[PDB]
């Protein structure tokens, strides 16, 4: 799962994490088995002027459930007065737009972060580790093992 | 589906736009400062516009939003600080009147010139010719030219705007639901909805006056010493029982007593603490000093400076090719990134207003941790309380000695000391009766209490008894001196100074009493002192977001101000003045005067 986020934000994908992003744009399960990755990308995604390409939503009704999506933009209806497909008093666009300047300090430069969630199941393994191989020897008593 | 909800999703609505905005802006901004042309002026003014624009149509969109049914003391507090409808709650024409007078004020007091009157082919502009007059000119008959000069060509121009300008302030204030325009001032000290915490605004005026009270003995003999020294250089113009004139305090205004040193030198024989030619010796650069400022505030306890602060501030002249202001200021851009203009040279003076500068530039990325409507002081006097710390304590020969400017075997002398103490004492209380003088006035003047005939009147027969400053020629209606300030003639407070000053004396005292130093309060070094730096941090965190109050009593352990560290710091000094002047009348009389 790669996507960009703010600096400040990046240890709120976590197990046990809450906040904006870890509640209405990506949120991890407490038991997700796997490795979080992120490094820094302030070289390719800012620019002079501003970078709005990335969004992320800002206003939801409710929480995200473990490794859903959410790519509706209906408007969020934040008080009584029902929003006919239009912004105004309690109606505000879920998806907001990042602010990436190259001038930005740690915490609001965008970090790329990727997730890799491991899976097990009744299926047979496909992916696994590279096994190493060492090299060969003659004429000497020496314990082996090839396949099993 | 209720009230709080909603303030809350339109809060993180503005920290979310707004933080962007004035991110741009104040790029523009420093864009502008940093390098003047055609394009940045025009970049920088679209930018203030566009901001301008956003904060009315979002404080028009707050207004709709009851501050009664909020229980969360963040939210009304940022709403309480973004329905803040100033200038639209007045009529368009009487808006446009107000802007007008205040430009018409701004250009009279920058674009102001006096001529000679035996050479008209030459003027005086103010900033070179009147405070060169002032500071470094010795003549009488010349400064008191100048004075009257500078009270008559430009007093006399502001008198019917200052009377408009009044009046349209309090017909603001009384629109916006305050008693007058210094009500309005005072507001910005007024904290509610705390229990023990809370500060009305007539207790502040009240709190001022004890301070005031308290601190009159030290500035009387103070006074009283100037008078005795200067009564040497101007044996037949001050009187040992009259007040100083106005014209013979080395300032312009009589704020500052700082250029009377080479006159009020206790002890001549013996120089100031200068470390230039020790900081020329040794190849030293303004990336050297920023990198001791830095090394001094992490040895403190405070976080290291930004890669940004290194890699886009211009510490150094560009050269004449590239114009830029020679001001230090502190920008705080928002999104993480902190820079400063300063046209640092190798100078002492410059060692401790780069201090300054990195102080206030702590203090912001203190604060950041907090939204954009809470990323400011506590109130208008902690950021340069903070700064002025550290600059004191930057400023101590044991940290001189330490860095490596100061020879180690340099002795302490108390006459350096007395004459050190003398210096901070000119530069520092010397404009607190003339800063309490001037707001109690304008306080006076917005509220009502002066009539319009007798604005002067008044206001020198304040200065002559409250301070000890008297006319020398009589002043009537048409002469506005009081109008001939910055301060005043550009809708700035004043009070802020005073409350600064009372508030770095006490955070100078906190964080020497939790260094666990003995001695004197002004030989006191808080670098190597961990305890300090947590402490001062625990409040500098707060931000905006807690009383001004709250933060006081976590840092110094009172919820009010108060004076006795500005008399412990000035201890020794008071003693030695005490002791020069047992045969020197001690205070002033008002029937004096030199008509
Ligand atoms: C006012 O609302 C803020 C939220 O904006 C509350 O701050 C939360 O405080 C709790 C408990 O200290 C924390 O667990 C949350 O993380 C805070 N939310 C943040 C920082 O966004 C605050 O407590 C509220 N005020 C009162 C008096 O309850
Ligand atoms: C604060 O601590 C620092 C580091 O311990 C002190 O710097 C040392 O001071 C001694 C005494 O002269 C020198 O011999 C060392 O060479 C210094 N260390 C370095 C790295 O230069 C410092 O003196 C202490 N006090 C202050 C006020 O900074
Ligand atoms: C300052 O602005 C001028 C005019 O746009 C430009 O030519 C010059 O390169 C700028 N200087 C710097 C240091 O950016
Ligand atoms: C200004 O704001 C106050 C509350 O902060 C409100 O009562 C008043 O109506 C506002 N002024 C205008 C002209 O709407
Ligand atoms: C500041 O930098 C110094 C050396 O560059 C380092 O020893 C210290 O740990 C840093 N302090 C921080 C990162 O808070
Ligand atoms: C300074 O110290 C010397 C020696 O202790 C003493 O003679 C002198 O009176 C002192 N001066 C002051 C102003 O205390």
């Amino acid at each position: 799962d790669s996507f960009v986020i703010r600096g400040d934000e990046v240890r709120q994908i976590a197990p046990g994490q809450t906040g904006k992003i870890a509640d209405y744009n990506y949120k991890l399960p407490d038991d997700f088995t796997g490795c979080v990755i992120a490094w820094n990308s302030n070289n390719l995604d800012s620019k002079v002027g501003g970078n709005y390409n990335y969004l992320y939503r800002l206003f939801r009704k409710s929480n995200l459930k473990p490794f859903e999506r959410d790519i509706s933009t209906e408007i969020y209806q934040a008080g009584s007065t029902p929003c006919n497909g239009v912004e105004g008093f309690n109606c505000y666009f879920p998806l907001q737009s990042y602010g990436f300047q190259p001038t930005n300090g740690v915490g609001y430069q965008p970090y790329r972060v990727v997730v890799l969630s491991f899976e097990l199941l009744h299926a047979p393994a496909t992916v696994c580790g590279p096994k190493k191989s060492t090299n060969l020897v003659k004429n000497k008593c020496v314990n082996f093992n090839f396949n099993g | 589906s209720t009230i709080e909800e909603q303030a809350k999703t339109f809060l993180d609505k503005f920290n979310h736009e707004a933080e962007d905005l004035f991110y741009q802006s104040s790029l523009a901004s420093w864009n502008y400062n940093t390098n003047i042309t055609e394009e940045n002026v025009q970049n920088m003014n679209n930018a203030g516009d566009k901001w301008s624009a956003f904060l009315k149509e979002q404080s028009t969109l707050a207004q709709m939003y009851p501050l009664q049914e909020i229980q969360n003391l963040t939210v009304k507090l940022q709403l309480q600080a973004l329905q803040q409808n100033g200038s639209s709650v007045l009529s368009e024409d009487k808006s446009k009147r107000l802007n007008t007078i205040l430009n018409t004020m701004s250009t009279i007091y920058s674009t102001g010139k006096v001529c000679n009157p035996d050479n008209p082919q030459e003027c005086l502009l103010l900033e070179p010719g009147l405070n060169e007059i002032m500071a470094n000119s010795l003549d009488y008959n010349e400064r008191l030219w100048a004075w009257e000069s500078w009270r008559s060509e430009v007093g006399k121009q502001l008198r019917p705007l200052y009377e408009e300008y009044v009046v349209l302030k309090n017909e603001m204030a009384r629109a916006n639901h305050y008693e007058d325009y210094g009500d309005y001032w005072r507001g910005d000290y007024e904290v509610n909805g705390v229990d023990g915490y809370d500060y009305s605004r007539g207790q502040l005026i009240e709190d001022v006056e004890h301070t005031f009270e308290e601190i009159k003995p030290l500035y009387e003999h103070l006074h009283a010493y100037v008078r005795a020294k200067l009564m040497n250089a101007y044996p037949s113009y001050i009187s040992p029982i009259g007040c100083l004139p106005a014209h013979l305090l080395g300032d312009m205004w009589g704020r500052f007593w700082t250029n009377l040193y080479s006159l009020t030198v206790p002890f001549g024989q013996k120089p100031n603490i200068d470390v230039t030619d020790a900081m020329v010796d040794q190849a030293w650069d303004a990336q050297r000093i920023f990198k001791e400022a830095e090394k001094f505030f992490v040895s403190v306890g405070l976080p290291n400076m930004t890669q940004g602060f290194w890699e886009n501030s211009m510490l150094t002249d560009p050269g004449n090719v590239q114009k830029a202001v020679c001001h230090p200021t502190a920008w705080d851009l928002g999104k993480g990134d902190f820079r400063i203009l300063m046209c640092t040279k190798v100078t002492m003076d410059d060692f401790l207003t780069a201090h300054h500068e990195m102080g206030h530039i702590q203090y912001d990325m203190a604060y950041a941790a907090q939204p954009f409507l809470l990323r400011n002081g506590a109130n208008e006097g902690f950021h340069e309380a903070v700064g002025e710390i550290m600059s004191l304590s930057a400023a101590t020969p044991k940290h001189l000695k330490s860095i490596g400017l100061l020879s180690p075997d340099f002795q302490e002398d108390n006459e350096t000391e007395i004459n050190f103490l003398l210096k901070q004492a000119l530069t520092i209380v010397g404009t607190l009766p003339f800063t309490y003088m001037l707001e109690k006035w304008r306080w006076m003047v917005f509220k009502g209490e002066i009539p319009k005939d007798q604005w002067m009147k008044k206001w020198w027969e304040m200065k002559r008894e409250i301070v000890g400053v008297v006319e020398p020629v009589p002043h009537d209606e048409t002469y506005c001196d009081p109008a001939s300030l910055f301060h005043v003639s550009n809708d700035y407070s004043f009070i802020r100074y005073y409350t600064r000053t009372l508030y770095q004396f006490q955070f100078q005292e906190a964080l020497c009493q939790a260094a666990k130093h003995e001695g004197p309060l002004h030989k006191c070094d808080i670098s190597n002192s961990t305890e300090a730096g947590q402490k001062l941090f625990n409040m500098l965190r707060l931000g905006k977001s807690e009383p001004w109050t709250l933060a006081l009593e976590n840092v110094v352990g009172a919820k009010n101000m108060n004076v006795r560290p500005l008399l412990n710091y000035f201890e020794p000094l008071f003693t030695w003045l005490k002791d020069q002047n047992k045969n020197s009348f001690v205070g002033w009389s008002t029937d004096w005067s030199p008509y």
